[PDB]
Formats: C-alpha cells, structure tokens, sequence
C-alpha cells in the first residue's frame, strides 16, 4: 500500500505485560506508531524514557490516520491520564529502530578557504575550512528562514561535526565544494540486540545507558525479552 | 398512697411503652464489607482482580 508500521503481533497481558495510564502527552508525528521504551514517573503513570524506575518496558501507541496520511487527534489511547499498554516479553512485527528529530553528519574536504551548506536549499554565509563548533551554530542560524538557534544543537571539530535537531522540518545539505554532509540513517538489521535509552529510543546500540529490550531474529521482527533497568 | 403513686405510675408506662421494646435474638452482628472499583479499558491488556 505504501508503509508498514510497528505492531505487537504476540503480547499476552497475564505475564507481567501491564497497564498503565500516561504522565504525559504522546507527540502524534513524533512518538505515535513507533516503538518507544518506556518507564514510570514517581506517581502511577508511563513515561517515554528513563523515569523514576528506568526503563521497564515498550510501547506501542497505534494511532489510525485520515485518507491524506495525518493521525487522527481525537484519541483516547495518547493524552495525559489515558490507558496504555506496555510489554516486557513479547514479538514485534513491521519492527523499526525509533530516533527522534533529524541528525547531519558534516565533514570537511576542503583543507583551505570557505564552504557553504544550504538549510531548506536556501544558502548559508561563507564558513572557514576551520570554523569552531560555535560558528557551525552561527552560520546555520544566521539566514532569515525562521527556525531560529533554539532547534539546532552542533557537536565536533574541525574536520567533522554533527549537526543535531529535534525537528523533522529542516534539513542540511552541502551547496559549496569541500564540504559533504549525511543525514544519518536507522534500519532494523537480522541477528541484532536492541537496546532502549533514556530519551525512550530504541537502537542496535549501548552506549552509556541502554537497557536490551530483545533481539530481532529475521529484520522485520523484534523478540521483546526486556531486562529491566535496576538501580 | 395508690392516690399518690398513680402520677408516677403513669409517666414510668409511658416511658417504657416508648422507650423500650422485648428482645426476641439476644445477639445482634454489624458487619464492614469493603468495596470495588472499575478501570479504564486498553486494546490489548487487562482489568485487576476484584
């Protein structure tokens, strides 16, 4: 038809599969039809991410949408104080890593002079072959397109940085020579362990704080077997 | 001294007839019984005991 989306395919609910109600809003564009790990705040309720316990579990939040392709607002399985359903054993089918905003690896070619990156393929003011992480930030910011320093973040050094943001709305490209940039890119890989984070990310890597949630089997899938996040 | 008595003879029959009433079951239970609440439903999980 034209997309697959994550769903439970096996999930009991007598095992220590549990209810709970959200302590928050979940994002429809952001967070909706993705596999989010999740754990409870100090009251009662779900939260995407680390929350007071850490990271007990995944959630599905499946939300239907319109004959255009937008999510119905309405719902009542998505608001603050809604019940959800969360899942410690289990199979995911149409399985896919979750990552929020987009994410732009920058390297520089050039070892002499100035390049130009293009923001929604509207150009950039000219930066050094040896800009500072700072002035990545100020260059990007600096045309009058409205998005503004609040949604970007930059991290590097000279010869490369990544260029982070929360939006889906912007993207980075190269325009000048001697500069390349990559979006970065998430697919479920066969034979893989994933591992839920602290954001309520789901991803084949541990860095400082994943907790494994299950392992994939066949790429499509996701064998839940979450080992609880302790203190 | 039935002449004297026969006021306070009256008032005591008019207490007692309003007052008091005859035991027929010499012991009487109160009983505490505790109660039960609903959840809202989810598509796939389930409901707590009861």
């Amino acid at each position: 038809a034209l997309k697959t989306k994550p769903r439970w395919d096996k999930y009991d609910g007598y095992v220590g599969n549990y209810r709970g109600v959200l302590g928050e809003d979940i994002d429809l564009d952001t967070e909706a039809n993705r596999v989010l790990a999740v754990g409870t705040n100090s009251n009662g309720a779900i939260v995407v991410g680390a929350g007071q316990t850490g990271i007990k579990g995944l959630m599905i939040v499946a939300v239907g949408a319109d004959i255009h392709g937008a999510m119905l607002d309405g719902g009542i399985n998505n608001h603050a104080g809604d019940p959800q359903d969360v899942g410690k054993h289990g199979e995911i089918t149409n399985f896919q890593p979750t990552v929020f905003g987009r994410t732009f690896g920058v390297a520089i070619s050039a070892t002499e002079g100035n390049v130009k990156l293009a923001v929604n393929g509207v150009d950039t003011g000219n930066i050094a072959y040896d800009t500072s992480a700072a002035n990545l930030k100020s260059g990007i910011v600096a045309v009058d397109d409205g998005f503004t320093a609040d949604d970007f973040t930059v991290t590097g050094t000279a010869p490369n940085f990544t260029i982070v943001t929360t939006r889906t709305d912007v993207t980075i490209t190269a325009s000048g020579e001697g500069v390349t940039v990559t979006e970065a890119t998430s697919v479920a890989a066969a034979g893989t362990n994933y591992y839920g984070h602290a954001d309520g990310t789901v991803n084949a890597v541990k860095g400082s704080d994943g907790v494994y949630v299950g392992h994939t089997q066949e790429a499509d899938r996701l064998i839940v077997n979450v080992k609880d996040e302790e203190d | 001294f039935a002449e004297s008595i026969a006021i306070y003879n009256e008032a005591m029959d008019n207490l007692i007839q309003l007052l008091t009433y005859p035991v027929t079951v010499p012991v009487e239970p109160v009983v505490q019984i505790g109660e039960t609440t609903f959840e809202e439903a989810t598509e796939l999980g389930v409901p707590r005991g009861a």
